[PDB]
C-alpha cells in the first residue's frame, strides 16, 4: 500500500 | 408673404381636423371595457427554442400555414425554420449581410428580405433546381429598407428609410405606386386583412393610412412624441397598433380616426420593437428593449402577462395564422416559440 | 433540370459492373438520390438511396452486400457499384432525385433509364389493368398492407405514371398533393392503407402504367402496376 | 420650391378633413363584438390542452 | 484532526454545487467557446475530486461515529489521482492557451483549429489517467500489488510532471505579463495582472502541496508520525480550496 | 420520426453545419466602418486600401478585413447605427483641409462626438485618419487656424496646429479608460495606412483574445 488513502 | 397665409390655412385646417375628432370622442374605450371581465395571467411557456443564427436576429415573419416562418439575422442569413421539429427547411445566404426585414409570400413561394443595401431582394424557394436562389432585386429605395410585406406573388409593399412607401411589381421589378407623405423614415408597415391598405410609421411619430388600389393617404394619426419602430392592425382590419421608443403602445381606429387608448406602464421606460395582435385581438404582444415580451390586454389596459426568456432585446415578433403560437426573436440569436 | 446516366450492355453472371449518373442543372449536393430497377416485365423495384451529404445509405435486402452506392459532391455524379451480378439483376436502373424538408416533393425528378443485361409493407395494385375511356373519371386503387397514416399527420403513398418508353414522373405526393406540372384533373385521396387515385377528364397521351410506392420506411417498396390501355 | 410642397400639403389635409368619422362609442362597441365573437377561437385568451396544441 | 475534515466536508460541498452547475451550464446549456473547452475539463476533473473527497469524508465521519468500518475499494484513488493531475495540468493548458493568444494574436483568431482544443483535453486526460493507471499498477492502489521503489521512482516522475506543469504555468504567465506590459494599450491591464497572480498564487498555495505531500515527501522528509496528523489532512483541505475556487476564476468571474 | 422526417432531421443537420462554418469563417474576420463627412478623403482612403452600404474586402498579412463606407445613405444613422454593434473599429476619416471651408470641420467634430459617445460604441476603439496633410501643408499660411477654432493660442506652421486638431479630437470621448482613439497623418501614395490600420486592430484583436479566454 502507498499510503492507505 | 403668400405661403404664410398658407401656412395659416393649414394651421386652421388641423384646428378643424382636431375639433371634427375631438366632437366625436363622446367616450373613451376604457370605460367601455370597465365591464368586461379580465383574462387574468396568461401564463405562456417557451415550446421550442430556435437555435441556428450567430449574430443579431433584427426581422421575423411567420408563414401563413403557420408552420414555416422565416428569420433574417446579420450573419447574412435568413432561414427558413419547420416550427414544429426545430428543423431548418432553407439557410438562404443574402447578398449583404446588413439586413434589417424580411417577409413570407402568403402563397409560400417567395421571401424577401432587405436592409442597408437599399435592396428587397426576393428569393424563389420553390424552384425546379432545387436550391434557393434571387428571383428579383428591387432597387429604387434611397434610404435603408425597413419592412417589406408582401401582397401576392407578383406585389410587395417596401417601406425604407428614405421617407417614402413603395409598391412594386416583381415581374418588372419596378415600383408602380410610391407613398410620400411621411416626413421622417418610415420603419414600419402592416397590411390589412382585406390587402386593400396598410399603415406605416416613421420618425414623425406618425401613423399613415394608404390605399394600395389608389395609390394617396387617407388619413394620418399622431399621438406619439418619438419614432414607432412597431404597427400591426387589428384582426378585424378596423384599428391597429403601434409601438413607438416612448414606452407607450397606442391603439388607433380607422373609422373613428383618432387614438383610442395607451398601453404604458410606469416600470416600463424603454422602446417597443415589434408589436402583434392575438387572433381575436384580446391581447397584443410587444417586444421591448428591456429584453421581454409584454401582453397586454388590449381592451383593459393591464399586463396580462411577460414572456422573459431573451437575453437581448426583443426586436422581432409575430403571431401564426392559426394563432397557435407566438414566436419571438431577439439580438441574443435566439427564437423562442411560446404557448 | 437533367440526369443522364450509362453502365448497361451484357455483363456475366458472378462479374462486377458500374453505373454511373452524372447531374445536370440542380444542386446536387443537397439532393438524396436513389436507385429504382425495374425488370423487362415487371414493375419498379428499390435498390438503394444515399442520402444528402452522404450521411445516411440504405439499401434492399435483395442487393444488400453485393451493391455499393456513393455520389461526389463537386463532379455531380452518382454512382453505383455492383458485384457478383445474376440473371435477377437483370433490369433497367433509374437514377431518381429526392429532396425532404417540409413542403417537398421526393421523387420529382428521374433519369432516362439504361438497360442492364445479365447472361416490408407490401403495396398491392387492386387490379393490374383498367379499361381506358378518353374522357372518362378513372380510379387507380392501391391496397397497402400498413397505416400509412404516420402520428405526424402525414401519409407518405406517393404516384407515378411511367408513359410507354419514358420514364416515371412524379404526380401525387404523400398521398393528397400534387406534383409541379401536373394537370389538376390528377386527384388522390384516401384513408389509412386504403387509397385511390381519381383521373377525372381522361386526355391523350396519358396511358401508362401506373405505380403506388409507400415512404414510411426503407425499403421503399412499389405496386405492381396498374396498366391503362384504350 | 417650398410654396408648392404646402399647396400639396394643404390639399392632402383637405382630402383628410373630410372624413365621415363614426362615434368612439360605436367603434369601441365594435372591438367590443369581435373580440367577444372570437374569443373562442383565440388560444392566446384561452390556454388549450395538449391534444389540440402542436407546440 | 477531525474539524480540518469537518473543514474539508464545507469547502467540498460548496465546491461540489459550485462547479456542478458551471458544469451544467456550458456542458449542455450555454454557447461555448474553445476556452470554455478547457474550463469544461477542469470542472470535469475537478468533480470528480470533489465528489471523491466528499465520499473520503463520509468514510472518516461514518468510521468515527457508527464504527460502519467501510474498506473502500482503492480502485477509485487511481481515478482520483488521474483527476488530481488532470485539473492541475488543464489549469496549467488554460494558462499556456492565454499567453499564446496574446502571444499570438491573428494566430489565435484565424488559423487556430477549433477541435485543437478538444485534442488538447483529450490527449491531456489520456496522459494524466496511463501516468495514474501506471501509478496504480506500480503501488497497489488497484487490485494488483507493487513493489516499493518501483512505485516511488514513477511516482518521483509524477512530482517531476507536476513541477513540470507549474514551470509551464509560471512561464506562460510570465510571458503574458512582460507581453502585456511591453505592448499593451487597449487593455484593463489591472484587473488583468491582478487575475494572473491571483491564479498563479492558487497553483502554488492551494493547488501543488497536496501533490507535493503525496507525491514527493513521503520519500524524502519520512518521520511517518508528525506530518500525518498535522500536514495531510490540511494539504488536502488547500486542495479542496483550490477545488472550490476554480469555478469562480476560471467561469464564474467571467461569466457575471 | 419517419424517414421523411429523419431525412428532413439530417438536412437540418448539413444547414446546421454550414452555418457553423460560415460563422466560423466570418468570426475570425476584421470588420471595419468608415465615416466622416462628405469629401473627407475617405474615397482616398479606400482606393489605397484596396447605392446602399458599400464593402470593401482586402487581406493584410494574413487578416481579413471587411471595410463599410455606410455614409452614401442619408437617414437618421440612430436607426442602423446599432447594426454595426461588434465592429473591431471605426476608421474616422477627417480632412484637415476642411478646417476653413463652409464649419465643416466642427461638422466632423459634431459627428465624432455622435458616434464617438454613442452608446453602441462604449468599448469600441476608433481609428482615426487625418488626411489631406499636405493641403494642410499650404494651407497654413494663407489662412489662420483660428477662424475654424475661437481660442487657438500660439499659431504657428504646421506641427502645433496639427497636434491642435489631435488634442481637440481625441478628448471628446468622454470615457477615455474603457475605449482607445488612434490617430495618423496620413500622405497618399503611402503603405503606412493599411499598415497602421493593422497595427490598431491587433490590439483589439487581443483584447478579444482575452475576451474569448475569459479574461
Ligand atoms: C481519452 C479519455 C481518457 C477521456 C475521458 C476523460 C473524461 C473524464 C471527460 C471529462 C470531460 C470530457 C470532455 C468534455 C468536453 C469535450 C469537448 C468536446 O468537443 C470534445 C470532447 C471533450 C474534450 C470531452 C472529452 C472527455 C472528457 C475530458
Amino acid at each position: 500500500c502507498k499510503n492507505f488513502f | 408673404s403668400e405661403l404664410d397665409q398658407l401656412r395659416q390655412e393649414a394651421e386652421q385646417l388641423k384646428n378643424q381636423i382636431r375639433d371634427a375628432r375631438k366632437a366625436c370622442a363622446d367616450a373613451t374605450l376604457s370605460q367601455i371595457t370597465n365591464n368586461i371581465d379580465p383574462v387574468g395571467r396568461i401564463q405562456m411557456r417557451t415550446r421550442r427554442t430556435l437555435r441556428g443564427h450567430l449574430a443579431k436576429i433584427y426581422a421575423m415573419h411567420w408563414g401563413t400555414d403557420s408552420r414555416l416562418l422565416v428569420s433574417a439575422s446579420q450573419d447574412g442569413k435568413l432561414i427558413i425554420w419547420d416550427s414544429y421539429t426545430t428543423n431548418k427547411v432553407h439557410a438562404i445566404p443574402l447578398r449583404s449581410s446588413w439586413v434589417m426585414t424580411c417577409a413570407y409570400a402568403p402563397s409560400g413561394n417567395y421571401v424577401a428580405c432587405g436592409g442597408l443595401d437599399n435592396i428587397c431582394s426576393i428569393y424563389n424557394l420553390k424552384t425546379r433546381e432545387g436550391n434557393v436562389r434571387v428571383s428579383r432585386e428591387l432597387a429604387g429605395h434611397t434610404g435603408y429598407l425597413s419592412c417589406c410585406r408582401f401582397l401576392d406573388d407578383n406585389q410587395i409593399v417596401t417601406s425604407s428609410g428614405d421617407t417614402t412607401c413603395a409598391l412594386w411589381d416583381i415581374e418588372t421589378g419596378q415600383q408602380t405606386t410610391t407613398f410620400t407623405g411621411h416626413t421622417g423614415d418610415v420603419m414600419s408597415l402592416s397590411l390589412a386583412p382585406d390587402t386593400r391598405l396598410f399603415v406605416s410609421g416613421a420618425c414623425d411619430a406618425s401613423a399613415k393610412l394608404w390605399d394600395v388600389r389608389e395609390g394617396m393617404c387617407r388619413q394620418t394619426f399622431t399621438g406619439h412624441e418619438s419614432d414607432i419602430n412597431a404597427i400591426c392592425f387589428f384582426p378585424n382590419g378596423n384599428a391597429f397598433a403601434t409601438g413607438s421608443d416612448d414606452a407607450t403602445c397606442r391603439l388607433f381606429d380607422l373609422r373613428a380616426d383618432q387614438e383610442l387608448m395607451t398601453y404604458s406602464h410606469d416600470n416600463i421606460i424603454c422602446g417597443i420593437t415589434s408589436v402583434s395582435f392575438s387572433k381575436s385581438g384580446r391581447l397584443l404582444l410587444a417586444g421591448y428593449d428591456d429584453f421581454n415580451c409584454n401582453v397586454w390586454d388590449a381592451l383593459k389596459a393591464d399586463r396580462a402577462g411577460v414572456l422573459a426568456g431573451h437575453d437581448n432585446r426583443v426586436s422581432c415578433l409575430g403571431v401564426t395564422d392559426d394563432g397557435m403560437a407566438v414566436a419571438t426573436g431577439s439580438w441574443d440569436s435566439f427564437l423562442k416559440i411560446w404557448n | 433540370v437533367q440526369l443522364v446516366e450509362s453502365g448497361g450492355g451484357l455483363v456475366q453472371p458472378g462479374g462486377s459492373r458500374k453505373l454511373s449518373c452524372s447531374a445536370s442543372g440542380f444542386a446536387f449536393s443537397s439532393f438524396g438520390m436513389h436507385w429504382v430497377r425495374q425488370a423487362p416485365e415487371k414493375g419498379l423495384e428499390w435498390v438503394a438511396y444515399i442520402s444528402s451529404g452522404s450521411g445516411t445509405i440504405y439499401y434492399a435486402d435483395t442487393v444488400k452486400g453485393r451493391f455499393t452506392i456513393s455520389r461526389d459532391d463537386p463532379k455531380n455524379t452518382l454512382f453505383l457499384q455492383m458485384t457478383s451480378l445474376r440473371s435477377e439483376d437483370t433490369a433497367m436502373y433509374y437514377c431518381v432525385r429526392s429532396i425532404y424538408y417540409y413542403g417537398s416533393s421526393p421523387f420529382d425528378f428521374w433519369g432516362q433509364g439504361t438497360t442492364l443485361t445479365v447472361s416490408d409493407i407490401v403495396m398491392t395494385q387492386a387490379t393490374s389493368s383498367v379499361p381506358v375511356t378518353p374522357g372518362e373519371s378513372v380510379s387507380i386503387s392501391c391496397r397497402s398492407s400498413k397505416s400509412l397514416l404516420h402520428s405526424n399527420g402525414n401519409t407518405y403513398l406517393y404516384w407515378f405514371l411511367q408513359r410507354p418508353g419514358q420514364s416515371p414522373q412524379l404526380l401525387i405526393y404523400r398521398m393528397s398533393n400534387l406534383a409541379s406540372g401536373v394537370p389538376d384533373r390528377f386527384s388522390g385521396s384516401g384513408s389509412g392503407t386504403a387509397f385511390t387515385l381519381t383521373i377525372s377528364r381522361l386526355e391523350a397521351e396519358d396511358v401508362g402504367v401506373y405505380y403506388c410506392m409507400q415512404h414510411l420506411e426503407y425499403p421503399l417498396t412499389f405496386g405492381a402496376g396498374t396498366k391503362l390501355e384504350l | 420650391a417650398s410654396i408648392a410642397q404646402a399647396r400639396k400639403l394643404v390639399e392632402q389635409l383637405k382630402m383628410e378633413a373630410n372624413i365621415d368619422r363614426i362615434k368612439v362609442s360605436k367603434a369601441a362597441a365594435d372591438l367590443m363584438a369581435y373580440c367577444e365573437a372570437h374569443a373562442k377561437e383565440d388560444p392566446l385568451l384561452t390556454p388549450v390542452p395538449a391534444s389540440e396544441n402542436p407546440f | 484532526t477531525l474539524i480540518p475534515v469537518f473543514l474539508i466536508l464545507f469547502i467540498a460541498l460548496v465546491g461540489l454545487v459550485g462547479n456542478g452547475f458551471v458544469l451544467w451550464l456550458l456542458g449542455f446549456r450555454m454557447r461555448r467557446n474553445a476556452f470554455s473547452v478547457y474550463v469544461l475539463s477542469l470542472a470535469g476533473a475537478d468533480f470528480l475530486f470533489l465528489c471523491f473527497q466528499i465520499i473520503n469524508c463520509l468514510v472518516y465521519l461514518s468510521n468515527f461515529f457508527c464504527s460502519i468500518s467501510i474498506n473502500f475499494p482503492s480502485f477509485f484513488t487511481t481515478v482520483m489521482t488521474c483527476a488530481y493531475l488532470a485539473g492541475l495540468s488543464m489549469l496549467s493548458t488554460v494558462s499556456t492557451e492565454r499567453c499564446l493568444s496574446v502571444l499570438w494574436p491573428i494566430w489565435y483568431r484565424c488559423r487556430r483549429p477549433r477541435h485543437l482544443s478538444a485534442v488538447v483535453c483529450v490527449l491531456l486526460w489520456a496522459l494524466s489517467l496511463l501516468l495514474s493507471i501506471l501509478e496504480g499498477k506500480f503501488c497497489g492502489f488497484l487490485f494488483s500489488d507493487g513493489d516499493s521503489g518501483w512505485c516511488q521512482t514513477f511516482d518521483f516522475i509524477t512530482a517531476a510532471w507536476l513541477i513540470f506543469l507549474f514551470m509551464v504555468l509560471c512561464g506562460s504567465s510570465l510571458a503574458l505579463l512582460v507581453r502585456i506590459l511591453c505592448g499593451s494599450r487597449g487593455l484593463p491591464l489591472t484587473r488583468l495582472y491582478l487575475t494572473i497572480l491571483l491564479t498563479v498564487l492558487v497553483f502554488l498555495l492551494c493547488g501543488l502541496p497536496f501533490g507535493i505531500q503525496w507525491f514527493l515527501i513521503l520519500w524524502i522528509w519520512k518521520d511517518s508520525d508528525v506530518l500525518f496528523c498535522h500536514i495531510h489532512p490540511v494539504s488536502v483541505v488547500l486542495s479542496s480550496l483550490n477545488s472550490s475556487a476554480n469555478p469562480i476564476i476560471y467561469f464564474f468571474v467571467g461569466s457575471f | 420520426l419517419s424517414a421523411e422526417d429523419k431525412a428532413a432531421v439530417e438536412r437540418s443537420k448539413m444547414i446546421d453545419r454550414n452555418l457553423r462554418e460560415d460563422g466560423e469563417k466570418a468570426a475570425r474576420e476584421v470588420k471595419l466602418l468608415l465615416l466622416g463627412a462628405g469629401e473627407s478623403g475617405k474615397s482616398t482612403i479606400v482606393k489605397q486600401m484596396k447605392t446602399g452600404i458599400v464593402e470593401t474586402h482586402f487581406t493584410f498579412k494574413d487578416l481579413h478585413f471587411k471595410m463599410f463606407d455606410v455614409g452614401g445613405q442619408r437617414s437618421e444613422r440612430k436607426k442602423w447605427i446599432h447594426c454595426f454593434e461588434g465592429v473591431t473599429a471605426i476608421i474616422f476619416c477627417v480632412a484637415l483641409s476642411d478646417y476653413d471651408l463652409v464649419n465643416r470641420m466642427h461638422e466632423s467634430m459634431k459627428l465624432f462626438d455622435s458616434i464617438c459617445n454613442n452608446k453602441w460604441f462604449t468599448d469600441t476603439s476608433i481609428i482615426l485618419f487625418l488626411n489631406k496633410k499636405d493641403l494642410f501643408e499650404e494651407k497654413i499660411k494663407k489662412s489662420p487656424l483660428t477662424i475654424c477654432y475661437p481660442e487657438y493660442a500660439g499659431s504657428n506652421t504646421y506641427e502645433e496646429a496639427a497636434a491642435y486638431i489631435q488634442c481637440q479630437f481625441e478628448d471628446l470621448n468622454k470615457r477615455k479608460d474603457t475605449k482607445e482613439i488612434y490617430t495618423h497623418f496620413t500622405c497618399a501614395t503611402d503603405t503606412k495606412n493599411v499598415q497602421f490600420v493593422f497595427d490598431a486592430v491587433t490590439d483589439v484583436i487581443i483584447k478579444n483574445n482575452l475576451k474569448d479566454c475569459g479574461l
